[PDB]
RNA sequence: GGGAGACUGGAAUUCCUGGUGUAGCGGUGGAAUGCGCAGAUAUCAGGAGGAACACCGGUGGCGAAGGCGGGUCUCUGGGCAGUAACUGACGCUGAGGAGCGAAAGCGUGGGGAGCGAACAGGAUUAGAUACCCUGGUAGUCCACGCCGUAAACGGUGGGUACUAGGUGUGGGUUUCCUUGGGAUCCGUGCCGUAGCUAACGCAUUAAGUACCCCGCCUGGGGAGUACGGCCGCAAGG
């Protein structure tokens, strides 16, 4: 899992509002930087094959967010994209 | 269910097993 | 840092006299790098209930520390490779 | 004997390995685990039972 | 290890070592030493040893297998260098007292580690210390056949020995041949395995590969004439119309060293299968 | 485990045994040596299989079983009627009814009409009927009483049987074997002892015994409920 | 020859026969009796009459010998084991205590799958 | 006992060494191969290697399904409840495709204690290439990848709304006593209403009341076989 003061901070910084959480981007920052905090690990333990599928149900779960806000808003989608370095 | 038709079904599997063993070497040198 | 606990049955040839400096000489890499508590407790001449290392008897020694995996991982490294002590055991005194 | 438990009744109580004279009354005359139903323990508090006496075995507090 | 594609005859399925944990690719020349092949031949010229020939001429590296001295000076590896006289790479340490050394580079030693000789040295892959000091059921390598003689034990690649119970003044080391000896304690060993375990699974692919390294053909003596080889030619393929003989008539039997030598150390030899 | 030793039971009386002309060639295990023509029945076979039985009813009873009690005689009518409230358990005392184990959707109705007359009860109504349909009510009572005795509070079908004289109940213990759950008894030497899955060796004749046998057979379940 | 006041008889019973041996409390055996060694054969040697001779005859070698206080050890399940033990009693020894020592495998080595007769 | 990685220990099988010790040991419904007399079996002490972790330990826990049992530590997946402050339809299925996928088998790198395909012998049978016993190479094990087939059975697809209860269990919460009991919310057994079901049976964990989506079945053999193709070193699918 993530520490508290690490969410906390990246609520804070990636947060439309003070004391948001489970927004779009709030959450799929959350899950790219559980996705970038667990490849650290699969790249050791790359023998787990179950650790797996919790990571491709978070990436499923961050595509859909993707989804939603692109089918939302497009400026908003355009703008995480760039922020967070993905596709 | 009833045995009857699985073990119709095995032998008719184990024949066809048997058939591919002895055909093996027909292929194996032709294969390589 | 995490707390942790630490169980070490030493040689029974020893005196407890040099025990607990023995341990403090171990401890010494724990208060130079991570700076913890030391709850040292020591009782000697147990007699185990079955042979261990060629003994029948031995020295029992408790210490409480606070600090990284790594600094304890170092700490049961260098208890496997002396000599004076016979067995170790690391447990973690929190819930999990 | 026989109640409830003795840790998840009374409230008050902490399993520990290194407690050789709690673990001898529930190790068995041998030296193996009891039965839970013989101990009346919930199932939390047995497994850590467990796990304290094998601890207390394999650093030879026991005799196996 | 990489594989070579088929793309020639020569390239069918050869293979050829990563060469990783690789850092520098010259030697130092301080160190190094020249050497001329040999070919085979003894001081009286004559071909002793068959299949010796033209190899690529190959610099010495001077390594170190004693280590007696600088037992409380600590050392750190510089490089790592490939040894064609030796079948696993070498590492260059730069001692505090300035002087540079090589060492057979045991495997899991990376770059920057700082290692210790001595007695006082912490049991750990790359450090010289005592088999008196070195705990009993460890693995060591490269320890030496006298007190001062000079490591030779299990210095090939991939390769250590197992260091059982000490009693007294002898420790048993079991040879990577399954072979158990006894050895006085007084002999300082090098903890860990040797390197460039990934190696002996090299297939040269073609002849010249082989030859490179100075190994001419051998020529097997069935097809021999019978003054040359006892496996006399005869008409058509013969099997050798005798017993399994070596060219100068030794049948392939024990072969040891002479009866009651001074191997009283050894406890037990190898198991053949 | 072990819950008594064989100091408790010789003073019970448990190694006697009955005539050499009422016996079974297959029971000749269980005996020893031949001293004035009375049979015995060895000790160190006691306990073990009475742990046995002690630990399989500690485990049927967390996987949802409890023990049963069953009898014919009609002179120990007081020594399977007080220990039984104390648990809640089932038996018989009087008449062994047929049909109570291997039929169970028959039992069911008379159990609900013994619970309508128990609610009715409470009303108290005698005037309203004539006093035959009372009268025959009292006789109906000692009908159906000397039959069943326990069995309307089971409600569990429980996985473990044991049953007593099985000489006489053979075929109690012969049905109880039909279904396969697991089935225990105490064994004579003039019965079968393949029927059982579990023998417990005791003699059927031995009212010292018997009750110590019942209490420790009880107590297995009031074990495991004191603790869930 | 030797004397041995205080001594124990282990008692190895199997499907087949029954192994009795009095040792010193050190190890070194003195006195050893078999079934087979007794006479019988086959399926003869599991009979207990069988090993209760042979319990017998060792109790009678290791009276030859001078041993009196004799504890008694017996191995896993097998029959004979009561009737050697009352056997040695008889013979004029002292029964002493009975400490059952049996190997309890905790699932170390596969055993074959089973006997089909 | 969710998964991967590192460290660590007891029992027990086998072998070897230093003692004791005999002429039998092993083994079957009864026997013989074999192992001993070249010191057997057996007991005391020590050393070596490979696997698994009795008792706790079960209709009890987890995982989507395989599947997960000794102890310590690093990382990590997944689940329930309260607080409901946070966006407000982002809910569910999924053709092809991708991943995992018991056990066995395959390439390479090591070991190999017990068991053990094949293989040698022993015994029964008119005939035993098997059922029984003695040895046993692959395998079983660790490290890097394939193989994708199982009764991978709950022979029951995935999500949600509804349809008497009794009896158990595990889970974290509050009210009533003051340890005792009820309700609330999820997983997992049994008996039973209506209902469904050819019957067996399901029955709040549906096989019932009805909605959304994919795959499959339209008589048994031929044949899950033939040709072509797909991937695979091969077997094979
Ligand atoms: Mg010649
Ligand atoms: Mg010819
Ligand atoms: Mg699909
Ligand atoms: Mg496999
Ligand atoms: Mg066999
Ligand atoms: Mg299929
Ligand atoms: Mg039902
Ligand atoms: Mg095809
Ligand atoms: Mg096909």
């Amino acid at each position: 899992a993530l520490t508290a003061e690490q969410k906390k901070e990246i609520l804070g910084q990636y947060g439309l509002h003070d004391t948001d959480t489970g927004s779009p981007e709030a959450q799929v920052a959350l899950l790219t930087k559980r996705i970038q905090d667990l490849t650290e690990h699969l790249k050791v333990h790359k023998h787990d094959h179950h650790s797996r599928r919790g990571l491709l149900l978070l990436v499923g779960r961050r595509r859909r967010l993707l989804k939603y806000v692109a089918q939302v808003d497009v400026a908003r989608y355009r703008s995480l994209i760039e922020r967070l370095g993905l596709r | 269910g009833s045995v009857i038709k699985k073990r119709r079904k095995r032998m008719s599997k184990k024949k066809h097993r048997k058939l591919l063993r002895r055909t093996r070497v027909q292929r194996r040198k032709l294969g390589k | 840092m995490r707390p942790y606990e630490i169980m070490v049955i030493l040689d029974p040839t020893l005196d407890e006299r040099t025990v607990a400096p023995s341990l403090e000489t171990f401890l010494n890499v724990i208060r130079k790098d991570g700076g913890t508590v030391d709850k040292v407790d020591i009782w000697g001449r147990r007699r185990l209930a079955y042979e261990i290392a060629k003994h029948a008897e031995g020295i029992y020694a408790v210490i409480d520390v606070k600090a990284e995996p790594a600094t304890v991982s170092e700490l049961d490294r260098q208890l496997n490779l002396n000599e004076s002590v016979l067995r170790t055991k690391v447990l973690r005194t929190d819930k999990h | 004997k026989t109640r409830k438990c003795v840790f998840c009744s009374k409230k008050g109580q902490t399993i520990d390995y290194k407690d050789t004279a709690l673990l001898r009354t529930y190790i068995s005359e041998r030296g193996k685990i009891r039965a839970r139903r013989v101990t009346g323990n919930c199932v939390q508090h047995q497994r850590d039972i467990a796990v304290a006496v094998k601890n207390a075995r394999e650093v030879a507090l026991l005799p196996f | 290890i990489r594989k070579y594609k088929p793309t020639t005859p020569g390239r069918r399925g050869a293979s050829v070592s990563d060469f990783a944990e690789i850092t520098r690719s010259t030697p130092e020349k301080s160190l190094v030493r020249p050497l001329h092949g040999k070919g085979g031949r003894n001081a009286h010229g004559r071909i002793t040893t068959r299949h010796k020939g033209g190899g690529h001429k190959r610099a010495y590296r001077v390594i170190d297998f004693r280590r007696h001295d600088k037992d409380g000076v600590n050392a750190k590896v510089a490089h790592i260098e490939y040894d064609p006289n030796r079948t696993a790479n070498i590492a260059l340490l730069h001692y505090l007292d300035g002087e540079k050394r090589y060492i057979i580079a045991p495997q899991g030693l990376k770059q920057g580690d700082v290692i210790e000789s001595g007695a006082n040295a912490d049991i750990k892959p790359g450090n010289n210390l005592p088999l008196r000091n070195i705990p009993a059921g460890t693995v060591i390598h490269a320890v030496e056949l006298r007190p001062g003689g000079g490591a030779k034990l299990a210095r090939s690649a991939g390769v250590s020995i197992q260091l059982l119970g000490k009693e007294g003044t002898y420790a048993a080391l079991r040879m990577p041949s399954g072979e158990i000896r006894r050895v006085d304690v007084r002999c300082r060993a090098t903890v860990g395995e040797v390197g460039n375990a990934e190696q002996s699974n090299i297939n040269w692919g073609k002849a010249g590969r082989m030859r490179w390294k100075g190994k001419r053909p051998t020529v097997r003596g069935v097809v021999m004439n019978p003054v040359d080889h006892p496996h006399g030619g005869g008409e058509g393929k013969t099997s050798g119309g005798r017993h399994p003989v070596s060219p100068w008539g030794k049948p392939e039997g024990r072969t040891r060293k002479p009866n009651k030598p001074s191997d009283k150390l050894i406890v037990r030899r190898r198991r053949t299968g | 485990m072990a819950v008594v030793t064989m100091k408790q039971l010789l003073d019970s009386g448990a190694h006697f045994g009955h005539q050499t002309r009422r016996w079974n060639p297959k029971m000749k295990r269980f005996i020893f040596t031949d001293r004035n023509g009375i049979y015995i029945i060895d000790l160190q076979q006691t306990l073990t299989y009475i742990d046995k039985a002690y630990e399989f009813v500690k485990e049927t009873v967390a996987h949802g079983g409890t023990v049963l009690f069953v009898g014919t005689k009609k002179q120990a009518q007081e020594s399977i009627a007080e220990e039984a409230t104390r648990v809640g358990m089932p038996y018989v005392n009087q008449r062994w009814l047929g049909g109570m184990l291997t039929n169970f959707s028959t039992v069911h109705k008379r159990l609900q009409r013994l619970k309508e007359l128990e609610a009715m009860e409470q009303t108290g109504g005698f005037e309203g009927r004539t006093k035959k349909e009372i009268l025959m009510l009292t006789r109906e009572k000692n009908k159906l009483e000397r039959s069943l005795g326990g069995i309307r509070d089971m409600q569990k079908v429980p996985s473990a049987v044991w049953v007593v004289d099985t000489n006489k109940e053979h075929i109690a213990v012969g049905e109880a074997r039909k279904l396969g759950i697991p089935v225990i008894a105490i064994l004579d030497t003039n019965c079968d002892p393949d029927v059982v899955d579990y023998p417990i060796p005791g003699n059927d004749d031995a009212i010292r015994s018997a009750a110590l046998l019942t209490k420790v057979i009880a107590s297995a379940v009031a074990e495991g409920l004191q603790a869930r | 020859k030797k004397n041995v006041p205080h001594g124990a008889a282990h008692i190895k019973s199997t499907f087949n026969n029954t192994i009795v041996s009095i040792t010193d409390p050190q190890g070194n055996v003195i006195a050893w009796a078999s079934s087979g060694h007794v006479g019988f054969k086959g399926s003869r040697k599991s009979t207990p009459f069988a090993a209760q001779l042979a319990a017998e005859n060792a109790a009678r070698k290791a009276q030859e010998h001078g041993v009196k206080k004799v504890d008694v050890f017996v191995k896993g399940p097998g029959s004979g084991r009561e009737t050697a033990i009352r056997s040695l009693q008889a013979a004029g020894l002292e029964v002493g205590t009975i400490s059952d020592v049996t190997p309890q495998p905790h699932n170390g080595c596969r055993p074959p799958k089973r006997r089909r007769v």
